[PDB]
């Protein structure tokens, strides 16, 4: 839109905590790997989100998953070495270095209530800066983080610490699979992004991808929570210019929310002003499975599409992220493409269509009458024929304009005979 | 020529309200605005003279006036691709010459043919199936799709129902402005 | 203060005007021919006629709000201030017609309606369009009361059309006109719900914008989501025996609390089973004579579990509005399908565009003659 004038300078010149690596070469699910990788490079050092990626495949190297986070989550990394007999005994600085804190630790762990129950705002200020540095030092310590950012929040350097340690609050609580902490952090990420910052397009990319990260792993009623990730930041399909945005499940959620709980009549949001321009088209050329959800929709195929999308749903069901919507969107995609059929088509046999639909005639016949009570199919059935006759055309529509000519100007005529 | 000789043929059944008055019409007004018209020589006539017979589909009369002496007149050769710009063009013709049956030849068609229609226009059958598919979801033709049989009955009978509403095209202007006279007055 | 001495002033001069309007309207014709002679203006005592009838219906109900039990107000109004002016020498005007309108205001309010015979018996006089719009307003209620919606809709579409050239335009309707129109919206919305698919009558009065409104409205009531059963009657609860509107809501008194509980508890009975019969019929007439397989296959949505599916559907099939049937050893479930066309609405609308031009002529043509 208007970001490109400058961001042509940048094109993703951000720099975050997890810098280079994600678990390298795989066999198959080759797309999931790169749209796993870049959000992994730009979210956080995860911490069973790599164990999610390890499961499906079989290779060897489980080594740089949680080992490259030293200071906290020490059990995973310390086992990781003799997990498959890896001589990486080089683990020996955390126990000594964090042990040195323990005097100040006991001091300020009790200086918690020195500020809290006393109700101090100045012995707060003392503990506040010490906690502020403590939160950045080692952070799980979600117990310390949940105690910090619940009560009085503000931190001396209101930019650096309130940015990093609150991004570390979201980290640690997700790394322990907390969701009540994730939903307050959902809003605490809505806060920091729209503060906003110095906010060069550099850390705008940080910010827009920051409100893609949490609903990559949809956990809540995201049929609601996707209306939250649809109504912020020049609300694009992607949210960034960054034409190669590899965090691209935002359309999977868009479509879920709008087909599952909402309807697609009433799709104007998802198809008209969310698709054909630039970046949906970019991710359409990327994807093997989700490409045809738009490709064969902008081709409008009648049976060939619904077949190809059934073959796409065979690996749309192979998405084993924190999914909260697998079989939901599967039968919602089937519903959608059959709506694109009945909206235009005449009438055609259940038994042969049931061969097109991967189902049986009895399931077709009752479901078609279930579409009669849906108010999506406005037609009548017969007994057994399987030929559900749709006769949608207007009968000489002129009584519309009959009303338009009189019911306004005739009511306007009596308005001035009160003279 | 490919976003005019197609686009406004759906509201040009005496159904005018999509008018684009900056087109070939800058030429089309003036080079039929004369009486003695034979074989074309310039770019504009040698474009319009098969445009008008692309209108009455004539699928080869529309094409083989764009590939005679144009090639040396700097249409085909002049681009640094010999037969790839024509391969782009004449494909883009062969598709916008099944989308002629769509808006033009559908009058008293009650039964319709589909295997032979792609075989006539010597195109990939699917490549000319997908734009007739487009015409249902976009153009919404008064016709009925049943493509397990590869036939479509139309039932297009607005023949002289459309002419008392050609008298409504104006009773629209009547109705539009009586929704505008008080805006004027009050 | 600013309520009660006004209540007295109104009701004292009401029953005092009832006195000298009952007594000098029975035998003699002296006042008659003197009110003909002196004021030729045939207006101000058609004003007195209607204005006092409306503020009487309101203010006696404002006194009823306090005098709930053993209450003189409605007795002294309804018997002597209404029914003594009723039994009258039928005067040569819209006086005798407005006396039977003035009491039918109370006779619709208090719901002891079945001398609807006598209401349209006693007037053998010209029901003026101004007065017959009020007659439609009055009788249409008495036929939604009688459990006949299919022909009570015949009464309300014509008044929310207001097609009979209504203008006066001498403070006569009066002072509560768009609320009367809003009540006419309630009545047409009422007669749309349990009837559609049957009309074929939410064309004329209610037009496409607030037709599809009351469409989406009544059909979500029909689906069995009672948000519209709720909203329709939540905003129609006093509209059947309201004063014109009650005086003043305060905190303490129990007397005021009884008549609004009264208007709740007795007509909430009417609407409960209105929305029930709506939701019972709601679903479409898909197949004709279903086999017992298709009978039960449609009772899969309509009513199953399980036992007593078939016999509670019998409870849904005996209504006077559900033509069904079950042949035993043939195993045939017969059902009716009552349809209607749409294009047959251009027979007197075409005469109405003729008279609409003649109306457009009227006001400008007297202007021309007065200017000339």
């Amino acid at each position: 839109y208007d970001l490109t004038t400058r961001i042509a300078h940048f094109l993703d010149r951000h720099l975050v905590f997890p810098l280079l690596e994600f678990l390298s070469v795989k066999e198959i699910y080759n797309e999931k790997e790169l749209l796993q990788g870049k959000l992994d490079l730009l979210s956080d050092t995860n911490m069973v989100d790599f164990a999610m990626d390890v499961y499906k495949n079989l290779y060897s190297d489980d080594i740089p998953h949680a080992l490259r986070e030293k200071r906290t989550t020490v059990v995973a990394q310390l086992k990781q070495l003799q997990a498959e007999t890896e001589p990486i005994v080089k683990m020996f600085e955390d126990p000594e270095t964090t042990r040195q804190m323990q005097s100040t630790r006991d001091g300020r762990m009790l200086f918690d209530y020195l500020a809290d129950k006393h109700g101090f705002r100045q012995e707060y200020l003392d503990t506040l800066y010490r906690y502020a540095k403590f939160q950045y030092e080692c952070g799980n310590y979600s117990g310390a983080a949940e105690y910090l950012y619940f009560f009085r929040v503000l931190v001396p350097a209101t930019d650096r610490n309130a940015l990093s340690s609150l991004w570390g609050k979201l980290a640690s609580e997700i790394l322990m699979q907390n969701w009540d902490a994730a939903m307050e952090d959902l809003t605490r990420l809505k806060e920091t992004i729209d503060n906003n910052s110095v906010s060069s397009p550099l850390q705008s990319l940080q910010q827009r991808t920051w409100l893609i990260h949490w609903s990559l792993f949809v956990f809540f009623n995201h049929p609601k929570g996707r209306d939250n990730i649809i109504d912020l930041f020049l609300y694009q399909p992607q949210y960034l210019n960054a034409i190669q945005t590899m965090c691209p499940h935002i359309l999977r959620y868009l479509t879920t929310a709008v087909i599952t709980n909402k309807d697609v009549r009433k799709r104007r949001q998802v198809l008209k002003d969310l698709v054909k321009v630039i970046q949906q088209e970019s991710y359409t050329y990327k994807d093997p499975i989700t490409e045809f959800v738009e490709c064969l929709y902008v081709n409008f195929d009648f049976d060939g599409a619904q077949k190809k999308l059934r073959e796409c749903e065979s690996v749309l069901v192979n998405d084993f992220f924190l999914v909260a919507c697998l079989e939901d969107f599967i039968e919602n995609a089937r519903l959608f493409i059959f709506e694109t059929f009945c909206r235009i088509h005449q009438c055609i046999s259940i038994n042969m269509l049931a061969d097109k639909l991967n189902m049986t005639p009895e399931e077709a016949e009752r479901w078609i009458v279930n579409l009669i009570r849906n108010a999506r199919l406005d037609a009548k059935i017969d007994s057994k024929l399987g030929h559900v006759v749709m006769g949608n055309n207007a009968v000489s529509p002129y009584q519309q304009v009959i009303e338009k000519t009189k019911s306004l100007s005739f009511r306007s005529q009596m308005l001035a005979m009160n003279i | 020529y490919l976003v005019s000789a197609m686009l406004l043929e759906i509201p040009y059944m005496a159904a005018h309200e999509s008018d684009a008055r900056r087109r070939m019409i800058s030429k089309q007004f003036h080079h039929q605005l004369r009486v003695g018209e034979r074989q074309p020589l310039l770019g504009p006539p040698e474009s319009m003279r098969e445009h008008v017979v692309a209108a009455s589909k004539a699928m080869k009369m529309g094409d083989w006036k764009t590939c005679h002496s144009f090639i040396i007149n700097e249409k085909m050769n002049g681009k640094v691709w010999d037969l790839f710009p024509e391969a782009d063009k004449v494909r883009t013709m062969l598709v916008r010459k099944i989308q002629e049956e769509s808006l033009r030849t559908y009058l008293f068609t009650y039964s319709s043919v589909y295997d032979s229609i792609s075989m006539e226009t010597l195109s990939d059958m699917f490549e000319l199936d997908l734009p007739t598919v487009h015409s249902i979801i976009s153009k919404m033709i008064i016709n009925e799709e049943l493509m397990a049989s590869l036939d479509q009955p139309t039932q297009t009978v607005v023949m002289h129902r459309t002419e008392p509403t050609a008298q409504q095209n104006l009773a629209l202007q009547l109705a539009e402005k009586l929704g505008s006279l008080v805006e004027n007055n009050e | 203060q600013w309520l009660w001495d006004i209540i007295d002033e109104f009701i004292y001069q009401f029953q005092s005007f009832s006195q000298y309007r009952c007594k000098t309207a029975k035998k003699s014709e002296e006042e008659i021919d003197f009110l003909r002679s002196n004021p030729k203006i045939w207006n101000v005592h058609s004003v007195l006629n209607v204005l006092h009838s409306l503020v009487d219906k309101s203010n006696i109900n404002r006194q009823l709000e306090v005098y709930t039990s053993g209450g003189d107000p409605e007795s002294v109004a309804g018997e002597y201030g209404r029914h003594s002016l009723y039994k009258m020498l039928g005067y040569f005007s819209l006086v005798g017609l407005l006396r039977l309108h003035s009491l039918l205001g109370d006779y619709y309010q208090a719901i002891k309606v079945l001398e609807n015979i006598e209401l349209n018996k006693k007037s053998m006089y010209s029901r003026v369009p101004e007065c017959q719009v009020t007659t439609y307003y009055y009788v249409g209620f008495a036929y939604l009361m009688m459990r006949r919606y299919q022909d009570a809709i015949r009464v309300f579409a014509n008044i929310l059309l207001y097609i009979q050239r209504t203008k006066s335009m001498f403070q006569r309707t009066t002072y509560k006109y768009e609320m009367i129109n809003k009540q006419n919206e309630q009545m047409h919305a009422l007669l749309a719900i349990a009837l559609t698919m049957y009309p074929m009558r939410i064309d004329e009065s209610i037009h496409l914008q607030l037709r599809e409104k009351y469409g989406d409205k009544m059909l979500r009531m029909q689906k069995g989501d009672p948000q519209v059963y709720e909203e329709l009657f939540s905003y129609s609860c006093p509209k059947f025996l309201s004063p014109v509107v009650p005086n003043y809501d305060s905190v303490h008194p129990n007397y005021h609390k009884e008549p609004f509980l009264q208007q709740l508890k007795v007509f909430s009975d009417e609407v409960q089973q209105q929305a029930q019969l709506s939701t019972i019929r709601s679903f479409l007439k898909l197949y004709t004579t279903m086999p017992v397989a298709k009978l039960a296959g449609f009772l899969d949505l309509t009513e199953q579990e399980f036992r007593i599916q078939l016999l509670v559907f019998k409870h849904k099939m005996k209504n006077l509005v559900w033509t069904s049937g079950i042949s035993a050893l043939d195993g045939e479930f017969q059902s009716a399908s009552e349809v209607d066309f749409y294009i047959d609405k251009d027979m007197i609308h075409i005469a109405d565009t003729k008279v609409a031009r003649r109306y457009g002529d009227f006001f400008i043509r007297q202007i021309h003659k007065f200017e000339e």
